[PDB]
């Protein structure tokens, strides 16, 4: 080729159709060019426009009448083209400084912005009835331009726009509870939900994104507002206790518990705003609330396990997380477990076990404890626990019958598994005669326990977890070490780990296509564990023949001490 | 099942009865070496059971045929043998 292509030329608006209704995206921007713009004068600022009040009642009128009511998504489309709550509403919130928040006119225009940025920044859940072949083409555009909002209004220059937001509810929110109005509510809630938005906005499946939403969240004060509420939450709030907590929850979303970033937050939280915010949600869920929603069930168990573990990090006091150590939680998640398991909903019920593993690892803590009344409240809790089989049935059912469940709930199981054995047998330890009777007699209990775990299906589940011991970390690894050291160190000979498939990976493991790093800490142990398995294995086929064909593992409880 | 009626001919499993104490490949000493000849044994074995299949994916299909009323009856005939 010696010459250009002439097909090297692309596509060209009005003269062009778009998939939105053509007169609604001239309707729309007939709005966005009267609220305002930018002086052209230099140093000028932003012109707010004349009618910029009506003009944001009528975008919000749109958004209610024409997309909600008609199950349509074009004035939705329309405004993300127009980038306003990026480049229009961030400057007119501007304008309404710390000291202007006497101009009634500047407080109204910039609530009608949040009345305008809380359904633009909303969530949008894809599997509903209500979505139409509409819906499905936007969705995807809407998606990354919500990614856009966010970025916008974490990083503005000019002016604070999530501290605007806390002043916009912050006159309502100073009035009692009694005293405000189904009006004065409804920016609170706004205003609440604008912040919870935001901090759910992520892209569908960057750690900056979630690093700058804590910078801009402490530099504002959101954090020492949410802490407000939190420890409010008796008297002056009610029905607030479900959005605070759904913030928080996007906030601690792949966050540590020890030595984080928002570590001045969780310190004055737990001193604060743990226990009557944990306190009303329990007993919003229990009364079956209008309020609560289904997933705030799985929302709380995720916040309660997450902040037992940023206690123990801190430990100053184990009484300020008192309300979730309370035997009233303790029938409320039992209940849970069994409903979620019969509704065959498994991410409630990753969240509950989770949830319970990290109250199971607190009483541990709260034994070997300083406080006198701690020990005393840990050996009351545990006294229960040790002889309540309701309980114990039914955390053996669930990792004896796994099928794909997914690993989050497999690393959930396997952690409730081996914290509830482990716990237990701390217990099974700790005139002659009297008191031996009482001490000797846990000992018998433990071991009837501890069958529950013997079984072929809480072996297989804890087999097909091992699998994974390519991505597993150091305490993931112990899970799994200690369980099958458990079973050897039974006198259960381990016949239920004599497998083909078993005994496959446990080589492949050390010596193998994946190594599992011989640098590594926990190899050297798995190296000696896997070594004594295989060493009882040669030497049970020796002992009988019966071995070679029975291999299978399909067997039970009572073929398994024929051949030990 | 026809796929599994590989283990209900009765071809594979009198087989794991005469070849596992012939071929005597086991040493006290060492775990990894003799496992991995009881491995190489046992892959020798499935690929003349069924050409063309995954190792780990014929291990699975042989402990679901193991479930099987069937197969189970002729399995405790297996573990007689060793009483007196």
């Amino acid at each position: 080729h010696h010459h250009s292509a002439g097909l090297e030329v692309l596509f060209q608006d009005g003269e062009v159709n778009d998939v939105v209704h053509p007169q609604v995206r001239a309707h729309i921007n007939s709005l966005v060019s009267a609220l305002g713009g930018i002086s052209i004068d230099d140093d000028g600022g932003y012109k707010l426009g004349d009618d910029a009040l009506e003009v944001l009642r009528d975008l919000k009128k749109w958004i209610r009448f024409y997309d909600e009511k008609t199950n349509r998504m074009d004035v939705a489309r329309c405004l993300a083209e127009a980038n306003i709550v990026s480049t229009d509403l961030l400057h007119i919130l501007a304008l309404w400084t710390p000291n202007e928040n006497s101009n009634k006119y500047k407080a109204r225009i910039a609530l009608a912005c949040f009345e305008l940025m809380v359904p633009l920044t909303w969530p949008i859940e894809k599997d509903r009835e209500t979505m139409t072949i509409n819906h499905h083409r936007h969705i995807p555009v809407l998606q990354l331009a919500q990614l856009g909002y966010k970025r916008a209004i974490i990083n503005y220059d000019a002016a604070p726009i999530l501290s605007t937001a806390v002043r916009v509810a912050l006159p309502a929110m100073a009035m009692p509870i009694g005293e405000r109005t189904a009006r004065d509510q409804g920016i609170i809630k706004l205003i609440l939900y604008f912040l919870r938005n935001i901090a759910m906005i992520t892209p569908p499946p960057s750690q900056i994104s979630r690093s700058a939403l804590i910078d801009a969240f402490s530099y504002q004060d959101i954090f020492l507002t949410l802490l407000t509420i939190a420890s409010n939450m008796g008297e002056d709030f009610r029905t607030e206790d479900v959005i605070v907590m759904e913030i928080i929850f996007h906030l601690v979303k792949r966050v540590d518990p020890k030595g984080q970033q928002l570590g001045s937050f969780v310190s004055d939280f737990l001193d604060s705003g743990f226990n009557p915010l944990f306190s009303h949600i329990r007993k919003s869920l229990e009364r079956e609330a209008p309020h609560v929603l289904h997933y705030h069930q799985s929302q709380f168990f995720y916040l309660v396990a997450w902040f037992l573990e940023a206690e123990r990090a801190r430990r100053s006091s184990f009484n300020l997380i008192a309300s979730v150590l309370t035997q009233e939680m303790f029938i409320a998640l039992n209940r849970a477990l069994d409903r979620a398991y019969g509704d065959k909903d498994w991410r409630l019920l990753t969240s509950a076990m989770r949830c319970f593993t990290q109250i199971l690892l607190t009483v541990q803590e709260m034994f070997d404890s300083g406080n006198d009344e701690d020990q005393e409240i840990a050996d009351n809790i545990l006294s229960r626990l040790f002889y309540e089989e309701s309980t114990h049935d039914a955390v053996a059912n669930i990792v004896r019958t796994y099928k794909d469940q997914g690993f989050e709930y497999l690393d959930a199981c396997t952690e409730l598994a081996h914290t509830f054995l482990r716990i237990l047998e701390a217990y099974s330890k700790q005139d002659e005669k009297m008191a031996e009777k009482t001490s000797q007699e846990r000992k018998f209990d433990f071991k009837r326990f501890a069958a529950r775990f013997t079984p072929q299906g809480v072996v297989d589940t804890f087999v097909t977890f091992t699998k994974y011991y390519r991505d597993l970390d150091d305490s993931q690894l112990k899970r799994a070490h200690r369980y099958f050291y458990r079973v050897a160190f039974k006198q259960e000979m381990s016949v239920m780990l004599f497998r083909l498939d078993i005994i496959h990976l446990f080589y492949n493991m050390i010596k193998g296509p994946e190594p599992l790093d011989k640098n590594s800490p926990m190899y050297k142990e798995w190296e000696e564990l896997v070594r004594q398995i295989l060493k009882r294995c040669i030497r049970k086929l020796e002992e009988r023949p019966a071995l070679f064909t029975e291999i299978l593992f399909s067997k039970i409880n009572s073929t398994a001490y024929y051949l030990e | 099942k026809l796929d599994d009626q590989r283990l209900l001919s009765e071809k594979g499993i009198p087989k794991l009865r005469k070849m596992a104490p012939r071929l005597k490949f086991k040493g006290k000493g060492h775990e990894f070496s003799d496992t991995a000849r009881l491995l190489s044994f046992y892959q020798e074995w499935l690929d003349d059971l069924f050409p063309k299949a995954t190792f780990l994916d014929a291990l699975a299909m042989v402990e679901k045929a193991g479930h099987k009323t069937t197969v189970r009856n002729a399995r405790l005939k297996w573990i007689d043998e060793l009483r007196p």
